[PDB]
C-alpha cells in the first residue's frame, strides 16, 4: 500500500505536471494566435472605411 | 495537415525501426534477405544523427547563456527500445541520446517507471553482460577505420552506460533517486533506505561480477576504475552506504580480497602501458576506501579473517594445514612510490602567454 | 477567410489600421518576453535563498 501510493504520487508530481506545463505553454501559443487572427479580422472587416 | 506531419513522420520511423528490430530478431530464424534491410537501418541511423544535431545546439553554454538573457516520455521510450539494437552504431546512438536527455531533465528515472521499467532495464542489462568471445587484440598497428569503427561502436556501449550511471551519481543532491539508482536496482519505492533485492539482475549485480572477472580487468582497466568509483560512491553516500555494504557482505563477501588479488596481479604484468597502470592503481584506491567504510561500520567475521590471515598475517598460523601473498607491505610496494618526474611541456616555452589557456583544471 | 481577401483599393485608414492592430499583436509578444524574463529573475532569487 505504501509503495502503490508513492508510485501514484510520482505520476502526479512528474508525468501529470509535465502534461500540465505542456498545456500551459500551448495555451500561450494559442492566445498569441487568437490576437493575430483577431487583429487581422478587424483590419479585414474594417477595410476601405 | 502537411505542416505538423514532419516530426510526426520521423517519430513513425523510430517506432517502425522498433517494429522492424522485433521482426528481424524473429526473422533471422529464416532471412537470406539482409540486402533489403540496409536502407531502413541507415534511415534510422540518419534520424538518430539528426535528433542528436538538434540536441548539439542545447548541449552548449552559448544557448544556456542566451536562455539566461531572454510529453517527452514516448520519444525517449521509443529510443530506449533501441538500446539493444542489432547494429552497435544505432545502440550507441540511443544510449548517447538518453545521456543528453537526462542532462536536461534528471527525470528519465520516472519516465522509465511510468512505462515498463522491466523491458527498459533488461535492455541496459543485455548490453552490460560480458561476452568473452567478442575478442581479438588491439596490438596490430594496421588500424583499418572500417573494422575499427565497428569495434569502437561495440566497446563504447558499456563505457557510455557506465558514464550514464556515473553522471547520475555525481549529480546527487542528498536522497534524490536518479537513473543511476534505477539502473543499479535501488528500491522502486524511490526508497534509498531499503536493501537491494538478492539474486536479482541489475547493472549492480553485473558491475561486481564483471569486476571479479580477471579477464574483464585485464581487457578493460578504465571501465573497471569507473565501475569501482560506482561501488565507492554507493558505499559513501550517507544514505545508500548501508544497503550497499550489506549487499556486498550478503552476496559478495570475498570482494575486498578477490578485487585486491586481481588488481595486484593485473599491475604485476610487465610490458603494460602507463595508462593501464593509471586506471588499475586508481581502482585500487577505491577498493581500499570502500573496505575502510566496511571495517569502520560493518566489521564481520570475514573482515576479521581477511585482516588477521592476509593483511596482517601473524606467523604461527602458517603451520596449520587444516583448511607472494597480499599483506600490508606487499600492497604498499604494488603502488610504486617512485612518482614520475613531470618535465615542463616545450609548448609553454613557445607560448608562455597561453599557459592558462592550454591547461584545464580537473577539480 | 481573412488571408483569401484581395489587397485591392487600400486607403490611408487601412494602412494605419494595418500598422496599429499589428502593434497590438506586437504588444502581447513583447509582454510575454517580459513575463518570461521576470520569471527568469524570480526563480533565481528563490534558488539563491534555498542554496
Amino acid at each position: 500500500a505504501l509503495k502503490r501510493m508513492r508510485d501514484l504520487e510520482n505520476h502526479l508530481n512528474f508525468h501529470i505536471h509535465t502534461q500540465l506545463e505542456m498545456m500551459r505553454k500551448k495555451q500561450i501559443e494559442l492566445i498569441q494566435r487568437y490576437i493575430e487572427v483577431w487583429s487581422n479580422l478587424e483590419i479585414y472587416q474594417s477595410k476601405g472605411k | 495537415q502537411s505542416k505538423k506531419t514532419t516530426l510526426e513522420n520521423i517519430i513513425k520511423i523510430i517506432d517502425y525501426s522498433n517494429d522492424q528490430s522485433i521482426l528481424i530478431q524473429q526473422q533471422i530464424q529464416q532471412q537470406q534477405q539482409q540486402q533489403q534491410q540496409g536502407y531502413n537501418q541507415d534511415s534510422s541511423r540518419v534520424i538518430l544523427n539528426l535528433v542528436f544535431q538538434q540536441l548539439q545546439q542545447q548541449d552548449n553554454d552559448d544557448f544556456n547563456l542566451l536562455v539566461l538573457k531572454c510529453d517527452y516520455s514516448r520519444p525517449i521510450v521509443s529510443i530506449a527500445k533501441l538500446i539493444d539494437h542489432e547494429l552497435p552504431a544505432i545502440s550507441l546512438r540511443a544510449i548517447r541520446l538518453i545521456y543528453s536527455f537526462e542532462c536536461y531533465t534528471h527525470q528519465i528515472s520516472t519516465v522509465f517507471l511510468d512505462s515498463d521499467p522491466n523491458l527498459i532495464l533488461s535492455k541496459f542489462i543485455k548490453m552490460m553482460e560480458f561476452n568473452e568471445s567478442n575478442f581479438e587484440d588491439f596490438s596490430g598497428t594496421n588500424y583499418d577505420q572500417t573494422i575499427s569503427f565497428i569495434r569502437y561502436a561495440s566497446n563504447s556501449v558499456q563505457w557510455t552506460i557506465a558514464q550514464l550511471i556515473m553522471l547520475c551519481l555525481s549529480n546527487i543532491s542528498s536522497g534524490r533517486y536518479t537513473l543511476a539508482h534505477f539502473l543499479l536496482g535501488c528500491s522502486s519505492n524511490l526508497d534509498l533506505s531499503k536493501d537491494f533485492i538478492p539474486n536479482s539482475k541489475s547493472c549492480l549485480t553485473l558491475i561486481i561480477k564483471n569486476v571479479m572477472n580477471s579477464q574483464f580487468v585485464e581487457r578493460y582497466p578504465h571501465l573497471v576504475d569507473c565501475y569501482h568509483e560506482i561501488i565507492w560512491k554507493m558505499s559513501s553516500d550517507p544514505i545508500t552506504w548501508k544497503p550497499m555494504i550489506k549487499y556486498i557482505q550478503e552476496e559478495f563477501p570475498n570482494y575486498y580480497h578477490d578485487s585486491l588479488l586481481i588488481l595486484r596481479n593485473a599491475i604485476t604484468i610487465n610490458g603494460s602501458s602507463e595508462r593501464r597502470t593509471e586506471a588499475l592503481i586508481s581502482s585500487m584506491s577505491w577498493v581500499f576506501k570502500t573496505c575502510s567504510i566496511s571495517i569502520q561500520n560493518s566489521y564481520s567475521i570475514e573482515m576479521k579473517q581477511f585482516l588477521t590471515r592476509l593483511i596482517f598475517p601473524s606467523l604461527m598460523n602458517l603451520n596449520q594445514p587444516s583448511m607472494s601473498p597480499i599483506n600490508i607491505l606487499s600492497l604498499y610496494n604494488t603502488i610504486e612510490f617512485q612518482l614520475p618526474e613531470i618535465n615542463r611541456p616545450r609548448i609553454f616555452s613557445m607560448y608562455p602567454n597561453l599557459i592558462e589557456y592550454f591547461t584545464t583544471n580537473i577539480n | 477567410k481573412i488571408k483569401s481577401s484581395p489587397k485591392d483599393n487600400e486607403t490611408t485608414a487601412d494602412l494605419e489600421r494595418e500598422r496599429i492592430y499589428s502593434l497590438a499583436t506586437k504588444i502581447d509578444d513583447d509582454i510575454i518576453k517580459v513575463e518570461n524574463k521576470l520569471l527568469g529573475v524570480v526563480n533565481k532569487i528563490n534558488q539563491n535563498q534555498v542554496k
